[PDB]
């Protein structure tokens, strides 16, 4: 059924966004905002005027994907008339920052028709001598929080000075999640940018939702036999409230409210479907985005628990045991391996086997690893290198004393191992203290 | 050779090493730098940035007053200028070396002041009656390294290029023991000088002490944040050597401010367009429409803005964006895109000023989702009973849990607890976590909502509010669901 | 640490192998192209001074990293741990895998200069 | 146009690669992660998918071996210039030393100039780079793999080569630090007794019986 | 400020009743609003209250009591400077939301 | 000399002119509305009971001082971030960012002051009103 291919193909492409430009799904709740951006875009790269302004939205709020758009819709009819330099905060520092926008200064200048070449003091120079009909730099400057850091902020003052007193016409887009974003910048820094602030919009209610479920899996091309039962078969599963699509929205509304949360759990129900009326039955059913959020909690605390064994599980046990008594909520192997022995003997007083200190070792140890037991105070894993390659060059003290003396504390309490722990399992009257 | 490391991406600069005192054999055998080609100054990259424009591009009546308005294109600096002019002039007459010390907050025109009275010192001495000097602009932020200003001012002096410390041994010899006759008064402005305070304070003490050389004929101008910024940040020699007759710009009144706006819209204001109404260019000298913008509106934006700053970039933009928003609301009523009396009036201008005032805060909390408003809840209901602006995730867990297992008969509890511990669906146990915890836990830290401390234990780690209390509480009473329990 | 430890190792391997027969990156992917780059195969002795002294996750952790290199075919490693105390304290700082790692092919030799007078 | 293998117990696991892995980048996520615990058919599962699928190109990177950030930048690109002169050897090349790349700018720019030479491709490829044990780097840092989340957006739209990441990751709090990013995930629960049972009977007895 | 408030209203014009009460409501409003959103220099600020009461004034003779009667004089300014402050004053916080929500009725 | 020169021997009050031209907490609270005077009280309160509080604990004691007296109507956040900006701008308010020194550690704004404390309260008790907040 090479229709059905067609129509899986179409709806896998329309989830994952990568239709034509003049094909591309616009939410109806994303539509004023990219307005918005289609005014800036189209007053800097027609009429030449110098814009600089932040998109603040969280992670996944079409910031890239409206911006893209707007690149890609006036890359089409103006396309001698401007040039694009992208820089990313995590990718780029304050020093390679320069660098990169002279290499893609070469790529994108020869591209319509040196500054990248020599010391960085020259490239810097030669930069702001290229910069400090025309055409039009468009600067996007992704994670633009990390370059307004609170030591010192040369980049932004020299780029907002680019926006406010070069005569080359230059549109700065950066985009950020912090909401707060006008406080991190220095005060001349402040002066220089323009105020302009766009806070991307939010899904308000779950009418939205179902509209942008709609927009997303609604073929509104003629290019499979297949579209317009599809088509209406859509329009039944949303148009019902008493669906089970309408409850998964619903859910992802009061939980996720995201649309990219939903389409990664979207996307596998429509390439897993066989055949035509496989698919209506999985959009029906939705019984896939049942085992979905199955697979997605299968290695959270709750399923690693379930795949513990009784001498695994009776070592967690008396390890909780211990820390809820203790005041700090610390442990180490020899009072647990103390309150195991204990319980065991309790057990068999009224026979299941002790285990000796030798073999109960092997299970601390995958304890540990499991993500069960965790180092006192540990700090854990480092926000960025400097602090980790510092981390590396210090020997801390739990790794030069023996292991049962290490100081443990639990990431599961024993009143949570009560609650999820079976009450046919034969240490649950061992779960309260 | 086997390397234990390699460096293959190295750009080295061809400058020079052997500084000015040893390119010739005595004091007494250095010529006249003034006669020398290469001394004292006597764009490429221009033709990159242009191409072929194939569209007439539509400029409607507000594009002129938004290009007026915009910091590239004096009638409140005069006394300002006169004291800066008067010390320059007597320091360029005298063959004197000296420092002008000049400071203020952003925007309140000292670089204007600056390059105005540098210009003006030329125009004096093109028609000789002051003798002639270079000028050199350094801003301390335009420098990859602090030391390249050594790299730079004997670059503009001797047209050499050398490496830093070559460069600041050649200035120390220029500057003290090259005779006055023999050489030429050079005036460097300093911009932004608290980007040239080092850990040591090299730089800072070798240009305020090259000025109290005999021999030097430097002037120095230093433009900075504050007036303490010596007794701050520099030691007692910086200090000293700077002075103590130092330069005040303060910020503006509301007259200046409405001056220097009625300034930039002399020729545009209260006047008379050639529009094409079909599709909407304007032309100064089809309809004759009449273009205003109202004293009222410039007048509480001048003091608003001198009230908050003084900044005349501010006041400057806030009029361009009331512009902006009187453009757009007209492209948008009369049908015009891109290729009789038109009024900027004062409520674009409130609508200007409010806008970087509105707080997207509230707004964004009240736009969550139910389970991260919850988290905001249970982490305001812990800092009300244990008070300590800082609570254990771990708490806020079993507070979750409380706060779900007390309120079991409100409807939309019992409608959504399915939901929150087993994503509504059987074959899923009973969480620990909510859904989406980690994920709204993500999300208010990516927004700048809450601090996390950095621990691998998940319980005792704690989180901090990093906005006010009362936002928080008020973005969580406008939420029907949790101002019932 | 480990890194530093590879580091040195894998220089002190590409120093003896141009010492003996354009530069590498000091890592492991030299162990994995080493037959490309010298035509034979390798054999790596690793002697550890005094082990006592040493930080035991370190070494461990090192252990784990060098047991990456079994899926190459052209690799042999043989271990040398020099040891003053006994094999008990060592065994208890290891964690359990290491030792059922190290069990697959180990010997014993108590070689000082009170063995046997 | 994907073969499904058949693994005995990773039967939703192999469905989801068939779902998310492809020979179109038009239809294919720009980052892929496979979170589990030690021993839970990981590597097992993503080679036999691999196997299964010989046109998808596969390059398979070990960031245990490769210890810091800086020697996995470099086998990048040393790596995935190799595939593409393997895999198109009538194509004419320029060997940018890998080397060069000490920074992930540098990364970029190496990655760019390699991919600009085989704009004479008729389709669009996919390339598909597997960080096998991502979290299992001896240097790591919060802030790493957020370099790696947003690369492809630095790299050219309309390349004929187009680089898609496979991570596979261990701990489920590494995981979790970056849930806002919505990058599809698919987990490896671990193995029950009776599955365990049998995946030990079915890969020891050949060799238990054909011990000398 | 309500004491402030009434003398300002009784010198501008000539206290439970209904049209006096919403008349020092209204002052008291725009009074509060003017503190934020209009900056005055420091003699102007001793006819602030004044002029907000003024206006307060007018927009009952707008609707609700066209025989209401004011006389500005009351404002201490010169009286072009407090008719300019007063065109400010209007102008600026007549598209006020609170009042845009105020009950005049 | 330049004094001299400017406005035209060499007296005594030339010397005064240069000594006061080139060199007062009383003059700025003076210049300021009910308002402005409002936050100025809140802020020193503030930072009695703290001594280490950002602007969001700064306007979180401003709310509370409101409600129990009900002078002048609650204001907003950034309309509270903006009087201090004017506070700073007439210098009785020293805005600074700093690391905070909790359990977490990050960047935060957070108000200073340093006007004369003897002028601050003969110039507020004049104000019946403001006398709650002291
Ligand atoms: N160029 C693009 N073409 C198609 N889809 C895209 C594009 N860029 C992003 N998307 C999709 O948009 C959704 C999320 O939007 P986007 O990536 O723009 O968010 P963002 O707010 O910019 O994110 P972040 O803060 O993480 O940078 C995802 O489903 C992603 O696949
Ligand atoms: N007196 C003035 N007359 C006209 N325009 C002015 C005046 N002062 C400032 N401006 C405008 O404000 C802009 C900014 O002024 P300027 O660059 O001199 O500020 P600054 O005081 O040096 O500030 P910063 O500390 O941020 O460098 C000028 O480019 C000009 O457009
Ligand atoms: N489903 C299975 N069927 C058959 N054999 C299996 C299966 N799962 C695992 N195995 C066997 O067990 C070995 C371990 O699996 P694998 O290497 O894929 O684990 P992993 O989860 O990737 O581990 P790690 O995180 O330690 O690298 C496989 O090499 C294979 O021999
Ligand atoms: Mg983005
Ligand atoms: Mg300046
Ligand atoms: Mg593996």
């Amino acid at each position: 059924d090479p229709g059905f291919g067609s129509l899986q193909r179409r709806l896998l492409q329309q989830l994952y966004g990568t239709l034509p430009t003049d094909e591309k799904i616009i939410f109806t709740y994303l539509q004023d905002c990219q307005q918005e951006i289609d005014r800036i875009i189209k007053q800097s790269i027609i009429q030449k005027e110098s814009h600089s302004v932040i998109l603040v939205g969280p992670r996944q709020s079409y910031k890239t994907y409206l911006l893209d758009y707007e690149l890609s819709l006036l890359q089409q009819s103006y396309k001698e008339q401007f040039i694009t330099i992208r820089l990313n905060g995590f990718i780029h520092s304050e020093q390679t920052a320069i660098n990169g926008i002279a290499t893609q200064l070469e790529q994108q200048l020869q591209k319509i028709h040196t500054i990248s070449s020599g010391s960085l003091t020259e490239v810097f120079e030669k930069i702001l001598l290229l910069l400090d009909t025309k055409i039009t730099v468009v600067f996007i400057f992704d994670e633009i929080d990390t370059f307004a850091g609170p030591v010192r902020q040369t980049l932004l003052y020299n780029l907002f000075d680019m926006v406010e007193h070069s005569r080359v016409p230059v549109c700065i887009f950066g985009c950020t999640t912090k909401l707060n974003i006008l406080e991190y910048l220095e005060k001349r820094v402040k002066s220089r940018f323009s105020q302009r602030v766009i806070y991307m919009p939010q899904i308000q209610n779950l009418d939205d939702m179902v509209d942008a479920v709609r927009n997303l899996l609604t073929v509104r091309s003629e290019i499979s036999p297949w579209v317009s039962q599809w088509n209406e078969t859509l329009e039944k599963e949303l148009s019902d409230p008493r669906s089970n699509l309408n409850r998964h929205i619903r859910m992802n509304f009061e939980t996720f409210r995201s649309l990219p949360t939903l389409k990664n759990s979207i996307i596998p129900l429509v390439a897993t479907s066989k055949n035509f009326g496989s698919l209506c039955t999985a959009i029906k059913s939705c019984s896939f985005l049942d085992i979905y959020n199955k697979n997605q909690l299968s290695n959270n605390l709750t399923g690693r628990l379930q795949s513990l064994s009784d001498l695994e599980l009776a070592i967690l046990i008396s390890a909780a045991r211990v820390a809820l008594r203790a005041k700090d909520g610390s442990f180490n192997f020899n009072l647990a391996y103390a309150e195991y022995e204990k319980m065991i003997k309790a057990i068999n007083s009224r026979t299941i086997k002790l285990w000796l200190k030798k073999d109960v070792k092997n299970v601390w140890e995958n304890l540990v690893q499991l993500d069960f037991f965790t180092e006192k105070s540990a700090v854990g894993l480092r926000d960025n290198a400097t602090a980790a390659f510092y981390a590396s060059n210090y020997q801390f003290q739990g790794t030069m004393i023996p292991f049962d003396l290490r100081s443990y504390q639990m990431q599961i309490i024993l009143q949570e191992l009560r609650r999820i722990i079976p009450k046919s399992n034969m240490y649950y009257s061992w779960t309260q203290l | 050779v086997i390397r234990k490391f390699t460096k293959k991406n190295v750009a080295r600069a061809k400058k020079k090493y052997t500084p000015f005192s040893k390119r010739f054999k005595s004091i007494a055998a250095i010529p006249d730098l003034t006669s020398l080609p290469e001394f004292y100054g006597n764009s490429r990259f221009e033709n990159k940035l242009k191409t072929t424009q194939k569209h007439q591009i539509v400029e409607t009546i507000f594009s002129k007053v938004k290009k007026q308005l915009n910091s590239s294109y004096l009638p409140a600096r005069e006394n300002e200028f006169a004291s800066i002019y008067l010390s320059a002039y007597s320091a360029i007459e005298s063959d004197s070396a000296t420092t002008i010390y000049v400071a203020g907050t952003p925007g309140v025109g000292k670089t204007l002041t600056v390059r105005e009275v540098v210009k003006e010192l030329l125009s004096s001495s093109a028609q000789r009656e002051i003798p002639d000097f270079l000028y050199v602009e350094i801003n301390g932020l335009k420098m990859v390294k602090p030391t390249d200003c050594y790299e730079t001012l004997w670059n503009k002096v001797s047209g050499e290029r050398l490496t830093w410390a070559a460069s600041m041994e050649s200035l120390e010899f220029y500057f003290k023991r090259v005779p006055k006759n023999k050489k030429k008064t050079i005036v460097v402005l300093l911009d932004e000088l608290d980007a040239m305070v080092t850990k040591s304070q090299d730089i800072m003490y070798n240009f305020f002490n090259w000025t109290t050389y005999e021999n030097a004929k430097l002037i120095v101008i230093a433009v900075a944040n504050t007036m303490d910024l010596p007794e701050r940040q520099l030691g007692n020699k910086i200090t000293s050597r700077i002075g103590f007759t130092r330069i005040m710009f303060t910020g503006y009144t509301h007259e200046e401010l409405k001056n220097i706006i009625d300034l930039r819209l002399k020729g545009l204001n209260d006047s008379f367009f050639y529009v094409d109404t079909k599709t909407g260019n304007a032309i100064l000298i089809v309809r004759k429409v009449r273009l205003r913008m109202s004293a009222d509106a410039i007048e509480i934006a001048s003091r608003k803005v001198a009230s908050v700053s003084g900044d005349a970039r501010r006041a400057l933009k806030v009029c361009k964006r009331a512009a902006e928003i009187a453009e757009k609301h007209y492209m948008a009523k009369h049908g015009y895109g891109y290729d009789g009396v038109q009024t900027v009036h004062i409520t674009h201008v409130m609508k200007a000023l409010n806008e970087t005032l509105n707080s997207h805060v509230i707004t964004f909390m009240t736009r969550l989702s139910f389970t991260a408003k919850l988290f905001i809840y249970a982490l305001l209901n812990l800092m009300k009973k244990n008070g300590s602006q800082e609570q254990e995730l771990g708490d806020i867990v079993d507070e979750i849990k409380l706060l779900i297992e007390v309120n079991g008969s409100n409807k939309f509890v019992m409608e959504i607890a399915k939901t929150l511990f087993q994503q509504g669906s059987d074959n899923i146990s009973e969480q620990l976590r909510i859904i989406s915890w980690d994920f709204v836990l993500n999300q208010l830290l990516d927004a700048g909502i809450l601090f996390k401390q950095t621990m691998k234990n998940d319980r005792i780690c704690c989180v901090k509010l990093n906005i006010s209390v009362e936002e928080a509480k008020r973005a969580m009473n406008e939420d029907e669901t949790l101002r019932n329990l | 640490n480990v890194r530093m430890m590879l580091r040195r190792s894998m220089y002190k391997l590409y120093s003896a192998a141009d010492a003996e027969e354009n530069d590498v990156s000091y890592d492991l992917s030299l162990v994995e192209n080493f037959k490309r780059l010298f035509g034979k195969d390798l054999a790596m002795v690793f002697n550890f001074k005094d082990v006592d002294s040493i930080n035991f996750n370190t070494l461990d952790n090192f252990i784990i990293l060098l047991k990456s290199a079994f899926k190459y075919d052209h690799v042999k490693i043989s271990l040398i741990f020099n040891i003053n105390t006994n094999l008990s304290n060592i065994e208890k700082n290891l964690r359990q895998s290491t030792i059922r790692l190290l069990k697959r092919n180990y010997h014993k030799l108590d070689v000082s200069s009170n063995k046997g007078f | 146009n994907v073969t499904t293998p058949e693994v005995a117990f990773r039967e939703y696991q192999t469905n989801c690669l068939a779902s998310y892995i492809s020979a179109d980048p038009d239809i294919t996520p720009s980052n892929l992660i496979l979170q589990g615990y030690s021993g839970t058919g990981k590597t097992y599962t993503l080679k036999k998918y691999f196997n299964a699928n010989p046109n998808l190109h596969a390059v398979w990177l070990e960031p245990v071996e490769l210890v810091s950030w800086k020697p996995l930048l470099q086998a990048i690109a040393r790596t995935v210039q190799y595939k593409l002169k393997t895999l198109y050897p009538n194509i004419p090349t320029t060997d940018y030393d890998p080397l060069q790349v000490e920074e992930p700018f540098l990364l970029v720019k190496t990655l760019h100039n390699i991919f600009v030479q085989y704009e004479s491709l008729q389709e669009k490829t996919c390339l598909f780079l597997i960080l096998d044990g991502f979290d299992s780097l001896q240097d790591l840092d919060a802030a790493l793999f957020n370099k790696y989340i947003k690369l492809n957006e630095l790299l050219p739209k309309d390349s004929k080569i187009n680089i898609k990441f496979i991570y596979t990751m261990l701990e489920t709090s590494f995981l979790q630090r970056y849930s806002t990013h919505c990058i599809p995930t698919v987990m490896f629960p671990r193995y029950n007794v009776d599955e365990v049972s049998t995946i030990l009977v079915m890969s020891r007895c050949g060799e238990l019986m054909e011990d000398s | 400020s309500m004491q402030q408030v009434q003398h300002c209203v009784a010198e501008v014009l000539r206290w439970s009743s209904g049209y006096l009460k919403k008349l020092t409501n209204a002052t008291s409003i725009l009074y509060n609003t003017s503190l934020n959103k209009v900056m005055l220099k420091q003699d102007e600020e001793v006819a602030r209250c004044h002029i907000c009461a003024y206006i307060a004034s007018q927009k009952m003779n707008e609707k609700h009591m066209p025989d209401l009667c004011y006389y500005i004089d009351s404002i201490p300014l010169e009286p072009k400077k407090a008719k300019h402050l007063m065109n400010l004053f209007r102008q600026s916080l007549s598209n006020s939301s609170p009042m845009k929500q105020f009950a005049w009725t | 000399i330049e004094i001299y020169e400017l406005e035209k021997k060499i007296g005594l009050n030339y010397i005064a002119k240069v000594f006061s031209k080139f060199v007062s907490t009383r003059t700025r609270i003076a210049k300021l509305n009910i308002q402005q005077k409002l936050i100025l009280c809140t802020i020193i309160q503030s930072l009695k009971l703290n001594s280490d509080a950002t602007i969001d604990e700064s306007f979180d004691h401003y709310i509370k001082a409101i409600t129990k007296t009900d002078t002048l109507a609650p204001l907003q956040r950034n309309e509270f971030l903006e009087i201090c900006t004017i506070l700073e701008t007439c210098g009785l308010v020293s805005i600074k960012k700093t690391k905070c020194k909790g359990k977490t550690k990050r960047f935060v704004d957070k108000i200073d002051v340093d006007l004369d404390m003897r002028e601050f309260y003969d110039e507020m008790t004049k104000i019946s009103i403001l006398k709650p907040f002291l």
